[PDB]
RNA sequence: GUAUGAGUAGCGAAAGAAGGGUGAGAAUCCCUUCCACCGAAUAUCUAAGGUUUCCUGAGGAAGGCUCGUCCGCUCAGGGUUAGUCGGGACCUAAGCCGAGGCCGAUAGGCGUAGGCGAUGGACAACAGGUAGAGAUUCCUGUACCAGUGCUAAUUGUUUAACCGAUGGGGUGACACAGAAGGAUAGGGAAUCGCACGAAUGGAAAUGUGCGUCCAAGCAGUGAGUGUGAGAAGUAGGCAAAUCCGCUUCUUGCGAAGCAUGAGCUGUGAUGGGGAAGCGGAAGUUCCUGAUUUCACGCUGUCAAGAAAAGCCUCUAGGAAGAGUAGUACUGCCCGUACCGCAAACCGACACAGGUAGAUGAGGAGAGAAUCCUAAGGUGAGCGAGAGAACUCUCGUUAAGGAACUCGGCAAAAUGACCCCGUAACUUCGGGAGAAGGGGUGCUCUAUUAGGGUGCAAGCCCGAGAGAGCCGCAGUGAAUAGGCCCAGGCGACUGUUUAGCAAAAACACAGGUCUCUGCAAAACCGUAAGGUGACGUAUAGGGGCUGACGCCUGCCCGGU
RNA sequence: UACCCAUGUCCAGGAUGAAGGUAAGGUAAUACUUACUGGAGGUCCGAACCCACGCACGUUGAAAAGUGCGGGGAUGAGGUGU
């Protein structure tokens, strides 16, 4: 659930937080460590080049297996866990061989079930399948786009996507924005939506809780010098004296469409957001 | 307060140093009209 | 090098000749000499056997002579004792 | 180059006095006694940095804000010793370079294999002595690590002793806070030893002063902390594996066994150190006790907490030599002097500034606060003598008590521990140490009532009450909140103009609008290549508003 | 000096008392009440450390930005070394 904290102190009186009922284990598996070290947005050249990050608690990878392809062995879940590097949390599987592997956890998955992938899988909450063999009208997660590239289009906590129909090479999808895409039949997809649907409700509370995360401050643009930002300057607080508010760079913010106008994947979406 | 030499020995050689010259081609245009000027001491 | 050319001189001074009874002579070897090449030089010109051999490392100190700076040369200085079944270096 | 200001300003935080000595010359150099200052430092080590400033013998031209017989100054000779300490021959992080390679008017940019690169990981020595300068380095004593040869026995020779990866696996390997323990360092009293036993009223002992020990290694032991055992079978671990992982059965548990583990005891010790009068006596018992160690061990929390080498193991492979014991020998390069909260470093200065880390005692005390002291270190590189105005830093003030002033600016006042008591308002947590009051000294009940410690001897901790005693005054010194009523602004903690403005300004958690379907949008770059992100609409970028409570009305003609 | 990256290190003492837990009460069972335990917090007081609000003095300074007496933070959006 959602834990609440009493008004103790100030900077605790609105703080609200997950109370990790759901994690099995507090120690991940060593072999499937790997280091991170912050970029704090640094360019290639050392630039600064995305604003806003950087400076936070250091945090290892964890490496997930997002194509899923060992069809056939069964594999039971073993553990439920925390991930610092994504709001959903992961789940362990031992495979019938011995062998250990990371995927994300969907929702209503616990410990000692078995799941399943390849043709013969039925259609149950943790399995993976091609789009070819899923009935219409299920809710499906971990969606991908080239066949054998691995689970990309639904993988943040609580999201879930629909599939609509066929259309022989391809199939129809709607996704978690609300748009009906078309996606190669021979992809795959996972059974189910992602299990850590309250992560919305969580309320920071502190201006220093964010830091933990690797947040630095943003400044508006109002309060900066001409030679700045487009909103900078004047005597005492100032409107937005432009036609449009504009970004830091110049092409307006507000209700400018930014997707590229002769792409090519434009043929395959079927109706926008 | 404090000011703005901190001297280091390392620090030293790795900005200003010979083989930190050697290893650009605006660096090795300083050598050599150090050089022409006959100086006593090439780099730090 | 050769034996007459990695060892250049004794050093005759109050502390080197305070330890001649020590069976302890004090030389100037060259700068680019190790501590077991010494060990082998002392065997070939005066036929002692060799125990130890303790080196170290002098600079140049700043010296002037009117308007004119400069430094002295750098040495490198070995402490050579030998076994006690063994003969003797005549310092004289 | 030389004048005027002018023998004027200054001579850079501080306590010195006298008696001897040297000398041509002494407030300033040396010695002695007394006095004073620091003492979570102004004490002891050690990094960086500086490079001979270190020691000895001569010197007094210049430097030293005066003097100088002196010196961190001048001259001449000297001084730094490592198989075990720190670094290399071991390992890797950020970062840097980068064969081929991809981009690009030239120049070049990026980048794979590969390699450099500590601020981190691994790794075998301790205790004493050294009268000019070095000490885990030299010397004495006792050790350890790796290797080599030789002597004596053992074993095995291809159904094959033994070795074993540059490969697989395990370990190495990790956050923050809190609490309770074990031990030890340190500290303090008795006992014991040595010396004195006294100047001015008293004391030959319930008198005074000083001291009351010791490694690494080796053998044993050990508070504790982790702690499932065996068997069978293998879609996995680039090949194989008896190793790891996974599954199934027998068997179960504060009971053992395995890993570690501070410390303790014997030896090291026929050795070394030790107050006195060159040799050297004594070294026990008890109390207290860590900020150190067991040890990130245990518990809890969320923000979810490096890599590689090293070590062990498994086969792939190599195999006629191999271990064992005893003895002797071998072990390279760089640094080591000296200063190091400072007159030797960064500030042009022998400059009231700045400079990481380890140790850091006693009384009273919660305390590394405060005052006085211990070990140790200092008396500050111009003086003496008068006690004018004026300036600065301090101490007291009769009566009044903000009348001063732009403004109670500055100063004055409160201040510790224990007990009583405490409002409006409120987001129910607060406000609150609200406000306002009372008690603190010494002696006897009294080696308390009672606790901690120990087998006892004994030793520490010490609240209430009574009786009294003395001062103007009892946290008798230093250190230690002034409080209340009402309004504006900003919810709060935080940040800001190094060197005029600390704020009502910025930020902030929260709200809303808008872009983005992933080779995402956005941003850097000519491009390659990147950040975003090893993320995937509960995610990412941009504009505005700024907790929370009640709300956010009308206009789409113009842009 | 501004921001960031990797790897180390520092913060004497005292106070308050969140979640949770246990026992008694209470219920059809829960709410709930009281005691003990527990040890949270961009919490409180206050040294080292960081900072710079007031005044005074310096102003051909001891100092090209300081000193003296008071002052703010002091477990964290912390200080600091390489
Ligand atoms: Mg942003
Ligand atoms: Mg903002
Ligand atoms: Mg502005
Ligand atoms: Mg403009
Ligand atoms: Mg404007
Ligand atoms: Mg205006
Ligand atoms: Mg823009
Ligand atoms: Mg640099
Ligand atoms: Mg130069
Ligand atoms: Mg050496
Ligand atoms: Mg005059
Ligand atoms: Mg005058
Ligand atoms: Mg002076
Ligand atoms: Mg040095
Ligand atoms: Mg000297
Ligand atoms: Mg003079
Ligand atoms: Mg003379
Ligand atoms: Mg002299
Ligand atoms: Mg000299
Ligand atoms: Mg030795
Ligand atoms: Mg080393
Ligand atoms: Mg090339
Ligand atoms: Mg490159
Ligand atoms: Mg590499
Ligand atoms: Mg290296
Ligand atoms: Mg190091
Ligand atoms: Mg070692
Ligand atoms: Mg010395
Ligand atoms: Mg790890
Ligand atoms: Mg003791
Ligand atoms: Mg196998
Ligand atoms: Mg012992
Ligand atoms: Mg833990
Ligand atoms: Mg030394
Ligand atoms: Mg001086
Ligand atoms: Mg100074
Ligand atoms: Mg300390
Ligand atoms: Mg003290
Ligand atoms: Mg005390
Ligand atoms: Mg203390
Ligand atoms: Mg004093
Ligand atoms: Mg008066
Ligand atoms: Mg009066
Ligand atoms: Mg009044
Ligand atoms: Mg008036
Ligand atoms: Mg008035
Ligand atoms: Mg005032
Ligand atoms: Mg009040
Ligand atoms: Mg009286
Ligand atoms: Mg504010
Ligand atoms: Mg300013
Ligand atoms: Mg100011
Ligand atoms: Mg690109
Ligand atoms: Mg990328
Ligand atoms: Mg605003
Ligand atoms: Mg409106
Ligand atoms: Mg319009
Ligand atoms: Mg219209
Ligand atoms: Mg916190
Ligand atoms: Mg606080
Ligand atoms: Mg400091
Ligand atoms: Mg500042
Ligand atoms: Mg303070
Ligand atoms: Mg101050
Ligand atoms: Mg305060």
């Amino acid at each position: 659930a959602i834990k609440k904290y009493k008004p103790t102190t100030n900077g605790r009186r609105h703080m609200t937080s997950s109370d990790f009922a759901e994690i099995t284990t507090s120690t991940p598996e060593k072999s499937l460590l790997r280091p991170l070290k912050k970029k704090a947005g640094r360019n290639n050249q050392g630039k600064l080049t995305v604003r806003h990050h950087g400076g936070g608690h250091k945090r290892q990878y964890r490496v997930i297996d997002f194509k899923r392809n060992k069809d056939g062995i069964p594999g039971r879940v073993a553990t439920i866990e925390y991930d610092p590097n994504r709001s959903a949390n992961i789940a362990l599987i031992n495979y019938a061989d011995g062998e250990k592997r990371y995927i994300i956890a969907a929702k209503g998955l616990e410990v000692g079930q078995t799941i399943y992938s390849g043709a013969e899988a039925d259609i149950k909450v943790g399995n993976a399948l091609e789009l070819k063999d899923i009935p219409v009208g299920t809710v499906i997660h971990n969606i991908e786009m080239k066949p054998g590239k691995g689970g990309q289009l639904v993988r943040s906590a609580g999201t879930s996507a629909q599939v609509l129909g066929k259309e022989g090479k391809y199939v129809l999808i709607r996704l978690n924005s609300g748009e009906v895409r078309m996606i190669l039949a021979t992809c795959r997809a996972t059974i189910g939506q992602v299990g850590n649907e309250q992560h919305e409700l969580i309320n920071i509370g502190k201006a220093g809780r964010s830091r933990w995360m690797g947040k630095r401050p943003t400044v508006r643009g109002s309060v900066m010098n001409p030679n700045d930002h487009p909103h900078g300057g004047g005597e005492g607080k100032a409107p937005i004296g432009r036609k449009s508010p504009m970004s830091p760079w110049g092409k307006p913010t507000l209700g400018y469409k930014t997707r590229k106008k002769n792409n090519n994947s434009d043929k395959f979406i079927v109706r926008r957001r | 307060m404090k000011r703005t030499y901190q001297p280091s020995k390392r620090k030293r050689k790795k900005v200003h140093g010979f083989r930190t010259r050697m290893s650009t081609k605006n660096g090795r245009r300083v050598l050599a009209s150090r050089r022409r000027k006959g100086r006593k001491v090439l780099s730090a | 090098m050769d034996a007459r050319d990695i060892i250049k001189r004794p050093v005759v001074t109050e502390e080197s000749t305070s330890i001649l009874d020590d069976k302890k002579y004090t030389f100037e070897v060259d700068t680019r000499a190790t501590k077991t090449q010494v060990k082998y030089a002392i065997e070939e010109i005066f036929d002692v056997k060799v125990a130890k051999v303790n080196v170290m490392n002098y600079k140049g100190k700043l010296k002037r002579m009117g308007r004119y700076a400069g430094y002295t040369n750098k040495r490198r200085k070995a402490i050579v004792t030998v076994t006690a079944d063994s003969k003797e270096i005549q310092f004289f």
